[PDB]
């Protein structure tokens, strides 16, 4: 296995994860390696 | 040089009260059914110290059976966890959490996980011919339809860029078939294999996955420190970075107060490196020893989410405080960086998966590039 990224609070501000990271439980696979997990929105 | 099963049994039969805990916590595990049988419900549930070194000792020179080949319909959570198996139900009692929270016991299981990665990372599989590594993992069972379609259909889960067949999602040796099981040398290569160019294309997003995994938790505003142990596991940063034991982590947990953790789970037939999840400068890396098979109070017997069948699977929070794990912290604010701010890798042992290699191209004071390997998981302590 398992595993955290840890992001400061004023990165994650200017972060949107995706739905599938930040609302857990509506996954139903892997998210794939080196695929985009935050974008930057400002 | 002594035999590190030899050395757990001394430990056990030296101490008293690790004597005690070592038949209590198989005192504790009912008797009925299910529990006279491990969680795969294949074989007997083990009820000795001394049949469970037995059973170590002997599968040092083994590695993971593919049991689902024969047995499709069992609980496959502890496909490729030979030990997890045998403590799983042991694990979840009163006496053995205590038992597998014991530091000296955790240095003994280390020294012996470690010794069967020895054997695992063997391609002779101690001494039997320059193929024998491979040929444990054919006689295993990996190379059957059922484990290859498993592989390939959970590598595909993840994209809409989907292949037919193995070899045209991770990387193999050459003149490698399914017969053969893809030539891997031995049950390391297979298990920390590299996708091949372009299945898993770095997206243009600042933040990517670091591992191929299936997202757990998103926890906002966490604390300095918490009381991790309650119902909920609240992340604790002083804990779980190991500001406990090193003084130099202390104000990278100051920075990250009011951040955000997030949590995701690699399954045994999932890609198991590391990838960049950023780009920056690596600015703290660490290993931390800890528990191998240390899971909650709630996932044991009588728990509020217990037995767990695979534990720690319903104690990965918990573990992130405790168990054998590692810490990457990058400094985005760099040159070529998506300035934001320092970003923590962390990942976290699970069982007899607990060896966290970080690559040399993660050294600190060097950069590393978002989508790059940096690391794996190995089967070992
Ligand atoms: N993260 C590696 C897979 C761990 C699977 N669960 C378990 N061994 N209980």
């Amino acid at each position: 296995x398992t595993h955290c990224l840890i992001f400061q609070r004023d990165a994650v501000k200017k972060l949107q994860f995706i739905p599938k990271a930040q609302y857990p439980e509506i996954a139903t696979t892997n998210l794939a390696v080196n695929s985009e997990l935050a974008k930057l929105t400002s | 040089v002594e035999n590190p099963v030899e050395t757990f049994r001394k430990l056990i039969e030296n101490d008293s009260t690790l004597y005690m805990l070592a038949h209590s916590m198989f005192d504790e595990v009912p008797e009925k059914a299910p529990y006279d049988r491990d969680p795969t419900t294949l074989k007997k549930q083990v009820r000795n110290y001394k049949t469970m070194l037995y059973l170590f000792n002997t599968l040092l020179t083994e590695v993971p059976e593919y049991f689902l080949r024969d047995n499709p319909n069992v609980p496959s959570g502890l496909i490729g966890f030979p030990f997890n198996i045998i403590v799983d139900w042991p694990m979840g009692t009163p006496s053995g959490r205590q038992f597998f929270l014991d530091t000296r016991v955790n240095k003994c299981l280390k020294d012996i996980l470690n010794k069967w990665n020895e054997f695992l990372k063997d391609p002779t599989a101690q001494g039997n011919g320059n193929k024998g590594g491979n040929q444990a993992l054919i006689d295993a069972g990996w190379s059957s339809d059922a484990a290859v379609e498993q592989l390939v259909n959970k590598a595909n889960e993840s994209t809409t860029d989907k292949k037919k067949t193995f070899s045209e999602i991770f990387q193999h040796p050459a003149n490698g078939t399914q017969e053969n099981f893809f030539n891997y040398a031995c049950w390391d290569n297979f298990f920390t294999r590299r996708f091949k160019d372009g299945v898993r294309p770095v997206a243009d997003a600042a933040v990517v996955n670091a591992c191929e995994s299936f997202p757990l938790s998103f926890d906002t505003d966490v604390s300095r420190r918490n009381t991790f142990w309650l119902k909920g596991t609240p992340y604790s940063l002083h804990d779980m970075l190991g500001a406990t034991q090193d003084e130099r982590v202390a104000s990278y947990v100051d920075g990250f107060v009011g951040g955000s953790v997030y949590q995701a789970f690699l399954s045994a037939d999932s890609y198991h490196c590391w990838n960049a999840p950023v780009t920056g400068k690596v600015v703290y890396r660490s290993l931390i020893d800890g528990t191998y098979f240390a899971e909650t109070a709630a996932a044991g017997f009588g728990g509020s989410n217990g037995p767990d069948p695979a534990g720690p699977d319903v104690s990965q929070r918990y573990i992130t405080h405790i168990a054998a794990r590692g810490v990457l912290i990058v400094d985005t604010n760099v040159t070529g960086g998506a300035k934001i701010g320092l970003v923590g890798f962390v990942p976290v042992g699970m069982s007899e998966v607990s060896t966290c290699d970080w690559f040399d191209n993660t050294e600190e004071g060097k950069t590393i590039s978002k989508g790059d390997v940096i690391g794996a998981f190995h089967s070992g302590g």
